[PDB]
């Protein structure tokens, strides 16, 4: 935890279908964006943290 | 394994999108029409109605 | 009816999937309680069900 | 010396370039763009917003 990494995604085609369905029990809060219009929308970068 | 439910370690991931727009390349999974010209039409560019 | 534990959040408003798509839709507009419980107890079988 | 005359038109233009202009105003929401603020966001917060 207080090494954090960070892991860029970018240049590709997201789904976040497989997300929803293969994690069991995920919790999923969203701030600032509806979970289920993740689909739709385009974004500038979208970064990794573990 | 014999620690309660609340001390048990969770993996947690971030995700961290930048909905201003500028470039635009992480878009998702859809379909493109063509383009026409001189029409009042619906126009989805980049997911902006 | 009957389903699993794992798409108990299908049966909801504005919530997706294939329960939720094709077996049991709410409506938008929805007036109303839901009551879950588990039956693992009751309709389990060893040979499967 | 025609200044009353002029003030009448200056008064009008101004007050109307002023109400289009208080457009730009976020008024507390997130964005002051319908169409984004429909398509980025869950309804039930919609309608506040
Ligand atoms: C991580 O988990 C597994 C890799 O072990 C993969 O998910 C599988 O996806 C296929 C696609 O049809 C399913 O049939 C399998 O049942 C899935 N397995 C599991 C264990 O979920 C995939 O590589 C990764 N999935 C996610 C959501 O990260």
């Amino acid at each position: 935890v207080y090494a954090w990494n960070r892991k860029r995604i970018s240049n590709c085609v997201a789904d976040y279908s497989v997300l929803y369905n293969l994690a069991p029990f995920f919790t999923f809060k969203c701030y600032g964006v509806s979970p289920t219009k993740l689909n739709d929308l385009c974004f500038t970068n979208v970064y990794a943290d573990s | 394994p014999t620690y309660g439910v609340g001390h048990q370690p969770y993996r947690v991931v971030v995700l961290s999108f930048e909905l201003l727009h500028a470039p635009a390349t992480v878009c998702g999974p859809k379909k493109s029409t063509n383009l026409v010209k001189n029409k009042c039409v619906n126009f989805n560019f980049n997911g902006l109605k | 009816f009957v389903i699993r534990g794992d798409e108990v959040r299908q049966i909801a408003p504005g919530q997706t999937g294939n329960i939720a798509d094709y077996n049991y839709k709410l409506p938008d507009d929805f007036t109303g309680c839901v009551i879950a419980w588990n039956s693992n107890k009751l309709d389990s079988k060893v040979s499967g069900n | 010396a025609l200044g009353k005359l002029q003030d009448v038109v200056n008064h009008n233009a101004q007050a109307l370039n002023t109400l289009v202009k208080q457009l730009s105003s976020k008024f507390g929401a997130i964005s002051s763009v319908l169409n984004d603020i429909f398509s980025r966001l869950d309804p039930p917060e919609a309608e506040v917003q």
